[PDB]
């Protein structure tokens, strides 16, 4: 189990997971808050 | 098929064929069982899973299967040196073949009979596909007219 | 397409398949008697393309596959 | 895995059944995009009451030649 | 000892050498395994015994003297000389005082044994759960046999109260009324005669208590104890 | 030694599963608890899941029994919607936030106990909330928390045999309840009825009322 | 032992022959455990004695009351009336449940610990002398038919019990397949054996799907999936 978690912590796996999480978060932000041209607060 | 051909069972000879029992619904099915064939297969899968898995584990570890509790039945799962011949208190109730030579002879009988049965099963499947009838019916029709009713004579009609 | 019989209804029923290809009323007897000409209805050597679909004749492709299969097996 | 994906997309996100009834006017399509940032414009009006990306792999023709007809088979 | 709740069995380890009265080695769940918990449960059992005895005796006397008043609905159909709010408050205050004193006496034996108003009066030394002194001015016989009698009668009274409430929820009658009904037809008045469950059907006796009862200006639930679980 | 989840076959039994843990049968074909800290975390998760599943299954079963008797108790798959309908003055977001906050407080107490086995048995809490330990030879904390509040009857205080028997009872019932909840979800998704409804319909007509006749498990049938 | 159930079978080691009716059977190995062997022996004795009583009762009621079928002799409408009390199956079940529970708990306690409940609950002097499990004696043996060859009588009892169990299974299957009594089946077979045998009667479930017992519906079923008449 330790070796598996160590493999999941490698640079490529972590890079792909981080990019996927960031892309998913951005996609959902644009899905619920679309066409945000300016920062209207 | 033999029992139905003689009228012993209340099933017609064409309905008592093995490939029309329900194993292959497209080829025919007997819809009078106490429960549908799929649920029967579910029970079959559970039971056969238990039996086959225990047999496989005994093959891997001959000493196993007789140590863990199994409602007291594990006492007859000790097996022997050969996985194909456990013959303990249950698999060899009558204690047939007490001497090694007699056991070898009986094993030869079993192997020859099993090989003949394998060949017969394959033949039954082929005949059913090419004659659309049962093995007993095929044998009777061949006996009535052997020169006409045979493999060469049935090439014109195979799935009719 | 919803009215055409299912593939098993054609694969396991020589009567319907014979209705579509009459050479099938003879079964496998012509194949074993070396009278392959009887199978000329579904084993053609036409050529060109099908004027309805614009593609090759499926019978020609069947014949082609059978010939190359025999050649490869040999 | 790639082949399974192709068949699954042709069975769940395609107009193969509708294309069979009109293979000369309905444009084959086997991909549907989600509406996120105006990209739903990529879902073209291929035909048969379906919207999606026009495919050029020729899978519809292959399936028709094989007699798929239904989406359950895919 | 020779008196066992299951003849031929063996007393549990924690119940061996048990000096508590009415100790017949009954503890399948081992709730009395802990020593402190055993004493707390002993006090709880004694108080339950006495409360159940008083309640059963009161219900029986009320039914005999006033057979037209249902004990189950007596809380809302008696016409109180005072007010329900004031009565409940007074009872809560006095009960809090007495119960707190008793519980603290159990927690600490001689902590609650002195009269707070009259410094000259003090309860003599005693055993937990048995005050004595002014509480027991008359003792007819030895204390051990009387203690056993009290424990046994209390257990019987608790079972009697449960039977009373269940009979009232099933038949809607008073204890003696239900007994008379059962005597008029023993083979037709038992629980096995009114309820029965089989793989395919289940017969559940209807509730003899109304779904809700109206008291003063509000509504009180008062239905059946887990009617959906009834056989 | 001990009974295994697969008679014989000692190769599949992992080395870290030596039989000291309650409910240990050598079951771990995927090696999800190979690491020691991972095994401890999984033990905590398993006992917590078992207790939560037992509570949920008991509530679902009681509500289904009450619904069959005619009480105004809705089914488990629609209890939330029904309650929200009879109480239009209760905001859904407010209820969710309150549940999350209270559960977060108790879960943070348990979490800190997981990080430090005996750190919550002081301060704003008595020594009873320190834990009795058990797994991994621990003598403090863990999923088994004694005291006078999480064990008022003191069933684990006195005779280790009784404690072991009760622990085995708890883990077996928890696993059974987890499987029961999974079955409840599958049955509701396939037939659309409650647990008691499925049980009575099956007992009334054994054959013709199996998973093959629900139209979901077996699609073509 | 000596003679076994089958010619030439190897008797299990635990089946020395000391126990009555030991014929070196147990092909399933259920008797390899001594404690389980004792429990199974008690179960065999109970089943054999109950089967003996049941078979004797069925035959006796058929000889004395041939108009009543033993299979349906339990319905309330067929229950004999000895007084003016109403018929309530629930009330009858109460008496039997209470008495059976008490006697069975006493026997069970004796099985757990031998000679533990051998004394009267009210009179400790009154004791039951049971030399072995399943054989209490004393009040249960008023005629004193023991004393002598106890093993021979034990063998007779176990063999009669086994025969009675087989006979009861036969009675159940025959009643479910023919709808008659055992004696009636024997009489019918002696008339036209070629047309009144198991070959023709099997495959028929002469029992209704359900029965109405004063409002309560009891689902009925044969021992095998028959044709339901
Ligand atoms: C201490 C024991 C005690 C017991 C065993 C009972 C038992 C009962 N009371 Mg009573 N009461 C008791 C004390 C007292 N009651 C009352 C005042 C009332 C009233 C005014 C009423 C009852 C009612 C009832 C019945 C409610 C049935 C039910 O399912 O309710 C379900 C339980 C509840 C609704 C309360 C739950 C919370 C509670 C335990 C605290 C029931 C038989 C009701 C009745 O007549 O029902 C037919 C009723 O209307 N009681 C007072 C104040 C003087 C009491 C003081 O000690
Ligand atoms: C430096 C270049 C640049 C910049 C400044 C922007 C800026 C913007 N783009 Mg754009 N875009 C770019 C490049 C750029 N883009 C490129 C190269 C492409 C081709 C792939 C696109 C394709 C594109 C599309 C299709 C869309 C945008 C949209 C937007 C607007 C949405 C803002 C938002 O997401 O809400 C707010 C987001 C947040 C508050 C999240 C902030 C917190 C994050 C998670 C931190 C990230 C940490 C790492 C925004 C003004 C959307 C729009 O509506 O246009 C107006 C939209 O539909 N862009
Ligand atoms: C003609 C086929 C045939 C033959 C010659 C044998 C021969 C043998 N088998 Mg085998 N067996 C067979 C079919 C056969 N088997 C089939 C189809 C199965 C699948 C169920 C098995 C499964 C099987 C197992 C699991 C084992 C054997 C074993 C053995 C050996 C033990 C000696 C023995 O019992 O002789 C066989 C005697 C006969 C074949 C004559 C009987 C023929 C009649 C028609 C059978 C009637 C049986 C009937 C159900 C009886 C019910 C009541 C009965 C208990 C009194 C022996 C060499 C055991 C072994 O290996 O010993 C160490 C053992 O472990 N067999
Ligand atoms: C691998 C390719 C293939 C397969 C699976 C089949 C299968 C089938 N063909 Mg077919 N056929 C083929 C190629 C094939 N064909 C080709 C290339 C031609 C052109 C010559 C034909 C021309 C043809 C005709 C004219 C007819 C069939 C028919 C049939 C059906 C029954 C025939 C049969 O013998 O049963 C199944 C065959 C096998 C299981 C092959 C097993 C091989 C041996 C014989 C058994 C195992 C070896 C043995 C133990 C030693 C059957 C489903 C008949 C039919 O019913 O129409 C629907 C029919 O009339 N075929
Ligand atoms: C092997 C080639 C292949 C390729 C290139 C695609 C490509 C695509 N698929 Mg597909 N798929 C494939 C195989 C493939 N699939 C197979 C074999 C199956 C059967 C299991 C499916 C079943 C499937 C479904 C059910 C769906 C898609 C969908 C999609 C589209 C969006 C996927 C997405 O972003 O989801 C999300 C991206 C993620 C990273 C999350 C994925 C999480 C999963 C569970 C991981 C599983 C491992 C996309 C164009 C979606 C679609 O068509 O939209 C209309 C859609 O719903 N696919
Ligand atoms: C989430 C619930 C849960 C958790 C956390 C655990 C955790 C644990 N179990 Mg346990 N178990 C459970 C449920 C659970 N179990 C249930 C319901 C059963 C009854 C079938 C069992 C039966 C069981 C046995 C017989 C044994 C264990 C054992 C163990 C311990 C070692 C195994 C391990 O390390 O892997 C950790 C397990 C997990 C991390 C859970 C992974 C879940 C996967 C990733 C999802 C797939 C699950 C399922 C197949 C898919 C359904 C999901 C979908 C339908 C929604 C460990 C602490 C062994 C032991 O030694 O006991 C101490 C042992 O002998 N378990
Ligand atoms: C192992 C062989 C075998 C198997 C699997 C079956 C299976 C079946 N039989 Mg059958 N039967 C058999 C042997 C067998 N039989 C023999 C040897 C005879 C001659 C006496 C009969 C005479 C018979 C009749 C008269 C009937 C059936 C019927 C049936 C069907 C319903 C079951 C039932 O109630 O009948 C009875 C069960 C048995 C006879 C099992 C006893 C067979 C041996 C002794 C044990 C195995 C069922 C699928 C019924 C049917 O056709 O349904 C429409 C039906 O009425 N069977
Ligand atoms: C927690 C849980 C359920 C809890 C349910 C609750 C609270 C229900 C709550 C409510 O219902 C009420 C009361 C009222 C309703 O109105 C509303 C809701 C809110 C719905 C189930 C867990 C259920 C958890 C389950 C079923 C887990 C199964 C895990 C298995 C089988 C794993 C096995 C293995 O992992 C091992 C052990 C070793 C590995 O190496 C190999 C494999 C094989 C992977
Ligand atoms: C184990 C044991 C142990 C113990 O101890 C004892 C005992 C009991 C003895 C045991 C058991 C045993 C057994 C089970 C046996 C069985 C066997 C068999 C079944 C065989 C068969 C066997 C079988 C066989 C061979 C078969 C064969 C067949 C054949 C040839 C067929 C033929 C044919 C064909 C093709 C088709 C056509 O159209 C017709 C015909 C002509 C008809
Ligand atoms: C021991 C043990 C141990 C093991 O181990 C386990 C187990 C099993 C758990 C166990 C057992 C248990 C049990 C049995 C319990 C029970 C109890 C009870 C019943 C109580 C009651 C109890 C009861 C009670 C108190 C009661 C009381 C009553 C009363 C007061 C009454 C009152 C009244 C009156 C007068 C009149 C009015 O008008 C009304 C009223 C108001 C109503
Ligand atoms: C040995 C062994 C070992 C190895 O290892 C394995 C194996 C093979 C398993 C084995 C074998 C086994 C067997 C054979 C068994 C069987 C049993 C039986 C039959 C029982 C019955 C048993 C039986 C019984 C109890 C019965 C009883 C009866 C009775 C009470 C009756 C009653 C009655 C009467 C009077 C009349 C009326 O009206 C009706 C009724 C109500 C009906
Ligand atoms: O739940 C309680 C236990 C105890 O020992 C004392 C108390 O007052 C309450």
């Amino acid at each position: 189990m330790k070796d598996f978690t160590t493999y999941l912590s490698t640079a490529p796996v972590l890079t792909l997971l981080s990019v996927t999480v960031v892309a998913g978060l951005l996609i959902e932000i644009n899905r619920f808050f679309p066409d945000a041209l300016i920062a209207a607060f | 098929e033999i029992l139905a051909t003689a009228g012993l069972i209340p099933a017609t000879p064409e309905e008592a064929v093995w490939f029309r029992s329900g194993v292959i619904p497209p080829a025919g099915q007997y819809g009078k069982y106490w429960m549908d064939p799929y649920s029967l297969f579910w029970i079959e899968a559970i039971l056969m899973n238990f039996a086959e898995l225990k047999r496989w584990q005994d093959f891997k570890e001959p000493g196993s299967q007789s140590k863990q509790y199994f409602l007291g039945l594990e006492a007859v799962f000790g097996g022997s040196g050969n996985p194909a011949y456990p013959g303990g208190q249950w698999f060899n109730m009558l204690n047939l073949g007490k001497t090694p030579e007699e056991m070898k002879k009986l094993q030869t009988n079993e192997i020859r009979n099993g090989r003949l049965a394998m060949i017969a099963c394959l033949g039954c499947a082929a005949q059913g596909v090419m004659t659309q009838k049962g093995p007993f019916a095929n044998l009777l029709e061949h006996l009535a007219d052997p020169v006409s009713n045979n493999l060469l004579g049935n090439l014109a009609t195979i799935l009719k | 397409p919803k009215e055409i019989p299912l593939p098993h209804e054609f694969t396991l029923n020589p009567e319907l398949m014979a209705q579509l290809y009459p050479s099938f009323s003879k079964g496998l007897a012509p194949f074993f008697t070396l009278d392959w000409a009887q199978y000329s209805d579904f084993l053609t050597f036409q050529g060109g393309l099908n004027p309805v679909t614009g593609g090759l004749w499926l019978t020609d492709t069947v014949h082609h596959h059978l010939a190359i299969a025999v050649l490869f097996l040999i | 895995i790639w082949l399974s994906g192709m068949y699954f997309h042709g069975a769940r996100f395609s107009n193969y059944e509708a294309w069979l009834t009109d293979p000369t006017h309905i444009k084959p399509s086997a991909q549907v995009v989600w509406p996120i940032v105006g990209q739903e414009i990529l879902n073209a009006d291929v035909g048969g009451g379906f919207q999606g990306l026009q495919i050029t792999s020729g899978f519809f023709q292959l399936w028709r030649a094989a007699g798929i007809t239904s989406e359950l088979q895919l | 000892a020779r008196a066992n709740w299951l003849p031929g069995s063996d007393f549990p380890a924690h119940l061996e050498n048990c000096k508590l009265p009415g100790c017949y080695g009954f503890d399948p769940l081992g709730l009395g395994a802990n020593e402190e918990r055993l004493a707390w449960f002993a006090e709880s059992e004694r108080v339950h015994c006495r409360w159940a005895m008083l309640g059963v005796a009161g219900i029986l006397v009320q039914e005999i003297v006033k057979p037209d008043v249902f004990w189950y609905t007596s809380g809302a159909t008696v016409e109180l000389p005072f007010d329900i709010t004031g009565l409940l408050a007074f009872e809560l205050f006095v009960m809090h005082w007495v119960e707190s004193r008793r519980g603290y006496d159990i927690k600490k034996p001689g902590s609650m044994d002195q009269d707070p108003i009259f410094s000259n009066f003090k309860l003599p030394a005693h055993e937990p759960g048995y005050p004595g002194g002014i509480f027991a001015p008359f003792v007819p016989g030895s204390l051990e046999e009387l203690k056993v009698k009290e424990i046994k009668n209390g257990r019987l009274a608790m079972l009697a109260f449960i039977g009373f409430t269940m009979a009232a929820q099933v038949t809607g009658k008073n204890p003696l009324a239900a007994l008379r009904e059962h005597l008029d037809n023993p083979l037709g008045t038992t629980i096995f005669s009114k309820a029965v469950v089989v793989p395919g059907q289940a017969v559940v006796p209807p509730c003899a208590i109304p779904d809700t009862i109206e008291f003063q200006g509000i509504t009180i639930p008062a239905g059946c104890f887990l009617h959906s679980l009834w056989p | 030694v001990r009974e295994l989840w697969f008679p014989g076959n000692k190769e599949v039994v992992p080395d870290y599963l030596d039989g000291s843990l309650v409910g240990d049968h050598g079951f771990d074909p995927l090696g999800l608890g190979s690491s020691p800290e991972q095994l401890s975390w999984n033990v905590h998760a398993e006992i917590f899941h078992g207790r939560l599943a037992m509570t949920g299954v008991a509530g679902i079963l009681l509500t289904s029994l009450l619904h069959k008797g005619g009480a105004d108790v809705p089914e488990w798959f629609e209890a939330g919607r029904v309650y929200l309908d009879r109480n239009p003055n209760v905001d859904f977001g407010a209820l969710l936030f309150s549940t999350i906050v209270m559960s977060g407080f108790v879960e943070f107490k348990r979490l800190n106990d997981i990080r430090n086995p005996g750190s919550q048995g002081s301060g704003i809490l008595p020594e009873d909330f320190k834990g009795v330990g058990g797994p991994q030879g621990r003598t403090v904390g863990g999923p088994y928390v004694g005291g006078r509040y999480f064990d008022p009857m003191g069933l684990c205080r006195g005779s280790p045999e009784q404690t072991l028997k009760y622990k085995w009872n708890e883990i077996r019932n928890g696993r059974l309840a987890m499987m029961a909840f999974l079955g409840f979800a599958a049955q509701y998704a396939a037939t659309g009825k409650g647990p008691i409804d499925n049980l009575v319909d099956h007992v009334a007509d054994p054959f013709h009322t199996t998973f093959v006749h629900n139209g979901v498990s077996v699609p073509f049938i | 032992q000596r003679k076994l159930w089958f010619p030439g079978v190897a008797a299990p080691g635990y089946l020395d022959g000391s126990m009555a009716g030991d014929r070196g059977f147990d092909p399933m190995g259920l008797g390899a455990n001594p404690k389980m062997m004792t429990w199974y022996r008690q179960a065999e004795l109970q089943n054999g004695r109950w089967a003996m009583l049941g078979v004797a009762g069925i035959l006796g009621q058929e000889i004395i009351n041939p108009a009543q079928w033993w299979y349906t002799a339990g319905m309330p409408e067929n229950l004999p009336r000895f007084d003016s009390q109403p018929v309530n199956m629930g009330g009858i079940l109460a008496w039997e449940f209470i008495l059976m529970h008490f006697v069975e708990v006493r026997r069970w306690q004796d099985i757990r610990k031998k000679d533990s409940v051998n004394a009267d609950p009210f009179n400790p002097n009154l004791k039951v002398p049971n030399p072995e499990l399943g054989y209490p004696g004393g009040p249960f043996d008023p005629l004193g038919f023991s004393k002598g060859n106890f093993k021979e009588a034990q063998t007779k009892e176990i063999k009669n019990g086994r025969l009675a169990m087989v006979a009861f299974a036969a009675f159940t299957i025959q009643a479910q397949a023919t709808g008659k009594g055992p004696l009636q089946n024997l009489t019918d077979h002696l008339s036209a054996p070629f047309s009144n045998n198991w070959t023709t009667n099997i495959g028929h479930c002469m029992v209704p799907t359900s029965v109405d017992v004063q409002g309560l519906t009891i689902p009925l079923s044969c021992l095998w999936p028959g044709q339901q008449m």
